[PDB]
């Protein structure tokens, strides 16, 4: 590893990819504080 | 002097035109219109580009 | 070894020193064909059944799903038990933002989504019984996927893979037949017999819950089975020299079917699976190979001749030998038919146990095992085409019979474009009379059942002799081969019906004679762009474009969707009007006028009325009464479970019209357009430089496409469906 | 690293306004004791007097300082300013602005400006860690405490969000 | 309290329709509800419901006739929020997306030749190209307005 | 979605809050919401 | 238009560039991997040693309640914030030296050598007595529970069968 770098990358399930295994945790939020309805700030 | 440069394109012909840079080389053969060889990294629907130019045209800056 | 991408594959210019979006499906476009790839078959042969893998490897994949999600929630158990009411289960889906109410809870203790298409009715049918069992399957097939897709590795890679052998086409074409066919159709029936018979005999009313004979037993000692149908279980099988007569017992042909419960026997099941089974391990040895005994490959084929049709049916190709897309259409049209033939089929003469009755699949089922069929067929003779305009070589042919018909084009096609009028156009062209014979026509006289009648009739045909057929003539079998035909000698069970005597009549002639049409405008499509494909008597010369090839001429003064690609590209349309249609007649048949109920004082009762009859006749009849008759079930139908179905055909009328918009649209118009846009970015210096150019023409005559032909599916089976249970 | 010496006084306007700011409610902040949410002022006061709200202590004492803040601005804009505290250099020594206005459009360089100590700077950004601290308990938990040998690192009790308020 | 449209709290339509619409998933009695799943379509969920009833409650959205939330903000009293208290961040949510979506392009002319170097992503994000995305405007948006547009870069 | 999900308790309807304004002062007095004019005695809605 | 020809390693076909795999791990900093994967369990080569110990404490086993403080509440899981914060800082800026600072784009010596290289038995001393460690966390790896639910690795514990019978 560097260095911002760039780095090195990978092919095409990358913008993919990152609904799934990351973007979920969206579910978990809205789980989280179930539903949302409307602003809880803190 | 420039050759190739940083140099524009500028008639009511083109397609990529304003966009800039590039005139690669330029002959010295008089007849035609087409003395201005252009190649840039960027292009129209063909896919080889580099179409040829000139005379009403190249107002630019650097 | 070796490989990857980054830019460039098989379609020449592909890296191109990119310069536009665009590309990201011309490949996604080309990938997987040919020519723009090689028929060099030492690196093409080795790709075909490469495959042909994974699809397996996914069709595992599949059916492992399929069990794991039949066996780790059941409703099978929670059900088995008692078929008739409480009914099918696979699917139970986690307590995200209201997911739940979509996993019901409506199955003999068991929250979930109910289930359409047997496999309940599958798995009782064999036996199997208990979870942890077909979970002890599930693991059987799963990795057995593994070495399946381990022949991707197996051959090819370490082992680039011999068409030598390939090429020749007789070992494999006898082997099927009884090689792996024949591993099978018999040694299903030593499980169809001893694993599957009694424990559906003995399950015929007995034999409640768990103590379940698990298979285990009836192998080296009998008893038994022996306790049960008979057939002297001693060490000396009779029929080695013809007691045949005995060992029989439990297998005339029955026919029918099993009225504790309709399906039809497996009493009635190894004589079908060992007769059709050997036949197939015997007709499974006639060609070549090495051993001096067979037939001729083609040999057999340019044996005869006929003076016109002449040299015959002669030579019979040479690729048809060597690679797949000449051959290519054949192996479809007639799988073809091979999912519409089990279709018109199943339902048509019910196989594993609880389905008469049912609904909910003596429908749903019936249908993509009809789509899968129409959906192959209709799309198996673009293979015809590619092949002319590619897998075709120099020469082989002329005299052949094929040029006998590329001489006599135009006046062949022709001859149907007319029966494409008469046969439609006026047969259609049928009901709108009756419309303009029901609001403006007075029943007064016009062409319905107490009309255009048509008195006893229509018969019946024949079918009915299909009834007197058991009685003598074949001397026996049992019941009427199919109650569906015959005459009036009829049952069911379960409350409700099974089949009966479906009677026809005016609503049948009727109808019928679209399918009738539209299976005509719907070949011609087709055979018009199928024969003209590469030589097209208007731009004649085609191979000098491609497969697909959009268009080509604003001049000739209109000069478009040539291509059979493009011939192919409207070739489905109608199909998914044809197949799309067809569906729709069965279900208000099965229904309406055969599905039942049961009350009592000699009166069946169907889902609906004996309506049909003569509110299907008009057009309209079918939107008065096939539609705000129903939908009922799914436009009210949110809250609930139905709660998927008033979700779908939403999400699919839109995905049905999402199709005009790059379909009805111009293509010039939107490249000329994501320019504009444009500006924002660079101006504003952000931009690609794979310059974002707008979606390629025949790739918008591929979405309007699949999308229309998403759109008006799911839609039809959001629908079709929900209607079936409750008023199901 | 970051950037060119862009805002420096910007920020350091608000280090300037920030002490003093931390010094404000540093008042609630308990010479010994007398806090909470305020609401006073300092002492006293009593003429006729500094009032509300037909009057507010707001838009009197705060138009006329808009000529007081602006004056700065064009004093920035147009260097401007002291001789040269905060615009910039005189004593004693800090941690340097250090460019001149302009560069190859931007970059003949662009930051070699580090060195030393600890020094002179650091408290102006102090008061607003004090501030993430201190803003943050007030609406959360609305006193501020220091407590040894009785009960720090033990607590005691407990207290979160959704009560009510 | 403005337009209708009642806070919720003498409850009407809204809290009755509700202890009504979910309160016949509780007649589930039609099944057998001690402990299951296979069934628990009576007992719990309501937990996240009428064991949260009165609870929504609670900051009234001035839910309204037909008895539900009329979800409003438009810059009056406490709702100046509603969904501008969670109104702005999406804002900002966005597009400092554009600077990684500018910075990330940006730099695609930048170690000089293009394009699918943009396919292979040089795993382009997780700090400054994103993590500047925390710190864009009246801080620095005005990134904007000088140098870089104009536009003004070569 | 929710309706449909047995949810429209939770439900994304926005109600209008602008053309709301017109409507009133252009006469009508259609319940809440303490303003001038259509007062049914208001000054725009006077010297007229 | 390289090479490409070349392209690579150059060419191709068909064989060792070697660089060579693929296919498995792994060529640049494949010692960040090295420098990691020490550490990383060497300090768990300290966690369930102690622990498969304590089950064995000869006479009294342990005792130590608090002599802190005690409250509502009081103690620990408050708490890994603080405790790892420090080791927090501890970590980071001990191990960047993969290399390292930006090869990848006061004074100078100490020591003397290359990472005072090496020595060439030290070397050697690092050896498997580093790697034989992480072997033996394969005992770890293979759970580094055996409390598998297990009742049962009780009463204490742990192994022990024998495998006695009857
Ligand atoms: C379609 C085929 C199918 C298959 C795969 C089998 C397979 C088998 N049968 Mg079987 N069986 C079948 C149809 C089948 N059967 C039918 C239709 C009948 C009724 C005639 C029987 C009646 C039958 C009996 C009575 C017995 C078997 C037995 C057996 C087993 C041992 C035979 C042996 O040891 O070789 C010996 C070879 C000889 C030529 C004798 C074997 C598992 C035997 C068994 O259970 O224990 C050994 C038992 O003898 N079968
Ligand atoms: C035997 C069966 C089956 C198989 C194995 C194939 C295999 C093939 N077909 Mg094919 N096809 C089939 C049934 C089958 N087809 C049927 C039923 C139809 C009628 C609908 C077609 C209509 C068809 C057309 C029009 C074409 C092919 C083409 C191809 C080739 C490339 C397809 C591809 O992946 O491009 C990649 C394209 C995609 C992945 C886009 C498809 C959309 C996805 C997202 C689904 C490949 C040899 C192409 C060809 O032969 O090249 C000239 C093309 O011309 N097929
Ligand atoms: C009377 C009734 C009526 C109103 C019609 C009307 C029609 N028939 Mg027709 N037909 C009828 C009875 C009738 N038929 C009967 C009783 C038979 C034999 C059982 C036919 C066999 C027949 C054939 C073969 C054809 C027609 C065709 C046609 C169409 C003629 C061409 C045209 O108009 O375009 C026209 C719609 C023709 C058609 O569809 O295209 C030319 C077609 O040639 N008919
Ligand atoms: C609702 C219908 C509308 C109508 C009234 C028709 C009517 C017709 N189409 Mg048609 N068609 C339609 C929508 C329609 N189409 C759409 C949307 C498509 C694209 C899916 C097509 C694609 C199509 C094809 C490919 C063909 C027809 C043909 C025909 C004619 C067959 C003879 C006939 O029945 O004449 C009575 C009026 C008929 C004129 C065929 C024809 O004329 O044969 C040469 C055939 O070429 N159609
Ligand atoms: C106001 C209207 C509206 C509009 C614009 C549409 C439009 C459509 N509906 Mg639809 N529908 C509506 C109201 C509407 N519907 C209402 C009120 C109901 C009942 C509540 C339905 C129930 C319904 C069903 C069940 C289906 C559609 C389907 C369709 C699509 C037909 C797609 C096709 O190519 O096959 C049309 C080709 C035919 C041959 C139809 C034959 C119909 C008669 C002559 C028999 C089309 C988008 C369907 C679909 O996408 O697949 C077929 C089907 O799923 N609709
Ligand atoms: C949910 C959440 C999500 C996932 C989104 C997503 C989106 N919103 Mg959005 N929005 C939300 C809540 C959300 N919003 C809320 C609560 C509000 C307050 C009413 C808005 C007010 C809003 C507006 C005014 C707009 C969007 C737009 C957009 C789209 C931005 C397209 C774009 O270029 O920006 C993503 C990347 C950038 C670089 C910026 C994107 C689909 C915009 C749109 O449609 O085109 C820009 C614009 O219309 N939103
Ligand atoms: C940018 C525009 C887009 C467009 C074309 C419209 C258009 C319209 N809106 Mg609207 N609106 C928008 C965004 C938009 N809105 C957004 C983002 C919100 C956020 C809450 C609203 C909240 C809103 C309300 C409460 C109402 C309207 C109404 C209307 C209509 C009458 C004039 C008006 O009140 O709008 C004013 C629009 C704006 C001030 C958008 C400002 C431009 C921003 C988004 C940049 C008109 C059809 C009214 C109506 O006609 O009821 C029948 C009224 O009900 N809008
Ligand atoms: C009946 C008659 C006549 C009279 C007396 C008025 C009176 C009024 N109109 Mg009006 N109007 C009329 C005909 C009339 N209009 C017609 C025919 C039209 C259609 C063209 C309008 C369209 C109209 C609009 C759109 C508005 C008014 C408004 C107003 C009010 C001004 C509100 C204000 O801010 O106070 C200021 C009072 C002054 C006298 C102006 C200050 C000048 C001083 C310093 C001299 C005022 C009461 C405004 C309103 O209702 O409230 C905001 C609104 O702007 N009118
Ligand atoms: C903006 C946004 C969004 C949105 C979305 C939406 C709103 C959508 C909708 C859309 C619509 C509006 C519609 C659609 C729908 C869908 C569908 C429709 C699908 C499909 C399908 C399938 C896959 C199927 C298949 C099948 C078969 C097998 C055969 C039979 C039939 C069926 C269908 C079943 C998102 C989230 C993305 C993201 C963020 C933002
Ligand atoms: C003051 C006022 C107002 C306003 C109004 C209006 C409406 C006006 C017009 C105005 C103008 C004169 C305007 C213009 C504007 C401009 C613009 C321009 C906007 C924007 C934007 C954009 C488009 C952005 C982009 C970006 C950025 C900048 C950041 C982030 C990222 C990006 C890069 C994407 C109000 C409401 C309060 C009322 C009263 C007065
Ligand atoms: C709209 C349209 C286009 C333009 C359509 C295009 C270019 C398709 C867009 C491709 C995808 C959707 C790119 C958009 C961005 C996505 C890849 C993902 C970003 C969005 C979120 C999911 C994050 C045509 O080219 C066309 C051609 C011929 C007849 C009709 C039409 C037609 O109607």
């Amino acid at each position: 590893m560097r260095d911002f770098k760039t780095y090195l990358s990978v092919a095409p399930v990358l913008s993919t990819l990152w609904f799934g295994s990351l973007a979920g945790l969206l579910i978990e939020i809205n789980r989280f504080f179930p539903d949302a309805l409307t602003f809880p700030f803190f | 002097p420039k050759r190739g440069s940083k140099v524009k394109i500028l008639r009511r012909e083109s397609y990529w035109f304003k966009n800039v840079g590039s005139v690669v080389a330029v002959d010295q053969d008089p007849k035609t219109r087409y003395p201005v060889v252009v190649r840039f990294a960027k292009v129209n629907y063909a896919n080889i580009s580099t179409n040829n130019y000139a005379l009403d045209e190249v107002e630019e800056v650097a | 070894f070796e490989q990857w991408a980054k830019p460039g594959h098989f379609s020449r210019t592909i890296a191109k020193g990119p310069d536009t979006t665009t590309w990201i499906w011309n490949l996604h476009a080309d990938a997987h064909d040919f020519d723009s790839h090689t028929s060099d078959l030492e690196e093409i042969s080795r790709k075909v059944f490469s495959a042909h893998f994974g699809q397996l490897s996914i069709i595992f994949l599949w059916l492992s799903g399929m069990y794991f999600h039949g066996a780790r929630f059941s409703n099978y158990e929670a059900w088995l038990n008692d078929p008739t009411h409480i009914g099918p289960s696979a699917q139970v889906v986690w307590p995200i933002v209201g997911q739940e109410i979509l996993n019901g809870d409506v199955g003999g203790g068991f929250r979930g989504i109910q289930i359409t298409s047997g496999f309940f009715q599958i798995w009782r049918a064999s036996g199997i019984t208990s979870e942890l069992q077909l979970y002890c399957t599930a693991i059987g097939a799963l990795v057995f996927a593994g070495l399946m897709l381990f022949a991707g590795w197996f051959h090819y890679h370490k082992a680039a893979p011999k068409l030598a052998w390939f090429q020749d086409v007789e070992s494999m074409l006898n082997h099927h037949l009884a090689g792996l066919l024949g591993l099978g159709s018999l040694s299903w029936a030593g499980h169809q017999v001893h694993v599957s018979l009694p424990i559906n005999q003995f399950l015929n009313a007995g034999v409640d819950p768990k103590e379940i004979p698990l298979p285990h037993e009836f192998i080296l000692n009998r008893d038994l089975l022996a306790q049960l149908y008979p057939s002297f279980a001693e060490g000396a099988t009779p029929f080695f020299t013809l007691n045949w007569s005995k060992y029989a017992d439990f297998l005339t042909f029955r026919g029918g079917l099993d009225p504790l419960t309709g399906g039809l026997w497996l009493t009635d099941i190894a004589h079908h699976h060992l007769a059709i089974a050997i036949l197939f391990l015997i007709a499974g040895h006639m060609y070549r190979t090495n051993w001096g005994i067979g037939h001729g490959i083609k040999d057999i084929l340019e044996a005869h001749k006929g003076p016109f049709t002449g040299q015959g049916h002669k030579g019979l190709y040479e690729i048809l030998t060597t690679s797949w897309h000449a051959q290519l259409s054949i192996n479809l049209a007639m799988l073809g038919s091979l999912t519409i033939v089990v279709a018109q089929h199943m339902y048509s003469m019910p196989p594993y146990p609880y389905l008469a009755t049912d609904y909910a699949t003596q429908l749903s089922l019936f249908t993509h095992h009809m789509w899968i069929g129409g959906f192959l067929i209709v799309g198996a003779a673009a293979h015809a085409a590619i092949f002319m305009v590619r897998d075709y070589d120099p020469t082989t042919r002329y005299n052949d019979l094929l040029d006998r018909v590329l001489r006599h084009r135009d006046a062949i096609i022709s001859h149907l474009n007319w029966v494409c009028i008469f046969l439609g156009f006026h047969s259609f062209g049928l009901y709108i009379h009756n419309d303009t014979m029901s609001a403006l026509g007075r029943p007064q006289d016009m062409f319905s059942d107490t009309a255009i009648q048509l008195q006893p009739v229509f018969a019946q045909w024949i079918q009915n002799t299909h009834a007197l057929a058991p009685g003598t003539t074949a001397p026996g079998a049992t019941a009427s081969t199919s109650l569906t035909w015959g005459g009036g000698d009829l049952v069911a069970v379960g409350n409700k019906v099974a089949l009966l005597p479906i009677p026809l009549g005016t609503a049948d002639f009727l109808v019928h004679h679209i399918h009738a049409f539209t299976i005509h405008v719907t070949v011609l499509i087709l055979l018009k762009g199928v024969l003209f494909a590469r030589s097209s008597r208007l731009i004649p010369d085609k191979a000098n474009l491609g497969f697909r090839f959009p268009c080509d001429g604003p001049g000739r003064g209109g000069t478009c969707q040539v291509s059979a690609w493009d011939h192919v590209f409207l070739g489905l349309f109608w199909m998914y009007n044809s197949i799309s249609v067809v569906i729709f007649h069965f279900s208000w048949k099965m229904q309406s006028d055969v599905w039942g109920t049961i009350n009592d004082q000699g009166v069946v009762t169907h889902i609906t009325a004996g309506n049909f009859a003569q509110s299907s006749i008009t057009i309209n009849g079918w939107l008065r009464d096939f539609l705000w008759a129903q939908a009922s079930q799914v436009i009210q139908s949110y809250g609930s479970s139905l709660s998927a179905y008033g979700l779908f055909f939403l999400g699919a009328h839109f995905v049905w019209a999402f199709s005009l918009m790059f379909l009805f649209s111009g293509r010039g118009y939107w490249q000329e357009l994501i320019e504009s846009i444009v500006w924002a970015h660079n101006k504003l210096k952000v931009a690609p430089a794979t310059q974002p150019r707008a979606l390629s023409i025949v790739q918008g005559r591929a979405v309007g496409v699949t999308h229309y032909l998403l759109g008006g599916i799911a839609t039809t089976w959001a629908f079709f469906l929900a209607r079936i249970i409750a008023v199901g | 690293p970051e950037n060119l010496r862009w805002f420096v006084q910007a920020e350091l306007v608000n280090g300037r306004w920030a002490m003093l700011g931390v010094a404000g409610m540093l008042l609630p902040e308990v010479f010994t004791s007398i806090g909470i949410i305020n609401v006073p002022k300092w002492y006293a006061a009593g003429k006729e007097e500094y009032f509300a709200s037909s009057s507010t202590l707001f838009v009197i004492e705060f138009i006329l300082s808009h000529y007081v803040e602006i004056r700065r601005w064009q004093d920035i804009k147009n260097p401007g300013s002291v001789n040269q505290d905060p615009i910039f250099k005189q004593y004693s020594l800090p941690a340097g602005e250090v460019g001149y206005p302009g560069g190859i459009f931007n970059p003949l360089n662009f930051a070699p400006t580090l060195e030393a100590k600890e020094k002179e700077i650091a408290n102006g950004r102090l008061a607003m860690l004090a501030f993430l601290g201190f803003i943050i308990q007030h609406n959360v938990t609305g006193k501020g405490p220091f407590d040894n040998l009785l009960q720090h690192i033990s607590d005691p009790w407990h207290n979160t969000i959704v009560q009510t308020l | 309290d403005i337009a209708g449209l009642t806070p919720c709290k003498e409850s009407k339509q809204f809290a009755k329709r509700e202890k009504q619409a979910l309160k016949k998933l509780q007649a589930s009695l039609k099944l057998y509800a001690d402990d299951s799943a296979p069934a628990l379509a009576i007992k719990a969920t309501m937990e996240k419901t009428k064991k949260r009833f009165d609870n929504y409650g609670k900051y009234g959205l001035l839910c309204g006739s037909d008895g539900l939330p009329h979800l409003i903000v438009s810059g009056d009293q406490r709702h100046w929020g509603e969904f501008i208290t969670p109104g702005i961040l999406f804002l900002y949510i966005a597009g400092w997306i554009g600077w990684v979506g500018r910075s990330y392009l940006i730099a695609i002319r930048d170690e000089k030749k293009p394009t699918q170097k943009e396919i292979i992503i040089d795993v382009p994000l997780a700090s400054s190209l994103l993590f500047r995305g925390f710190s864009w405007p009246v801080a620095a948006y005005r990134e904007l307005l000088n140098g870089e547009l104009v536009d003004n870069n070569f | 979605v929710m309706l449909a999900f047995g949810t429209p308790e939770k439900q994304i309807l926005i109600e209008p809050i602008f053309a709301q304004w017109i409507q009133s002062a252009h006469g009508k007095t259609t319940y809440g919401f303490d303003i001038p004019l259509s007062s049914t005695n208001g000054p725009a809605l006077n010297a007229g | 238009p390289e090479w490409l020809d070349g392209s690579l390693p150059g060419d191709f076909g068909f064989d060792p560039l070697g660089l060579s795999s693929d296919p498995e791990s792994l060529r640049w900093n494949v010692q960040a991997e090295l420098v990691h994967s020490r550490w990383a369990m060497l300090g768990a080569a300290g966690i369930f040693i102690p622990e498969f110990l304590t089950k064995l404490g000869i006479l009294n086993t342990p005792s130590w309640y608090t002599a802190g403080e005690q409250e509502y509440f009081t103690d620990t899981t408050t708490l890994f914030i603080v405790e790892l914060v420090f080791i927090g800082w501890a970590e980071g800026r001990r191990w960047a030296d993969i290399l390292n600072p930006g090869c990848v784009n006061l004074w100078f010596d100490p020591l003397g050598w290359g990472s005072a290289s090496p020595q060439k038995l030290k070397e050697l001393r690092t050896k498997e007595i580093k790697n034989g460690r992480l072997a033996m966390l394969a005992v770890m790896g293979a759970w580094f529970q055996h409390i598998y639910t297990g009742t049962g690795p009780i009463d204490n514990l742990f192994a022990h069968l024998a495998d006695p019978g009857h």
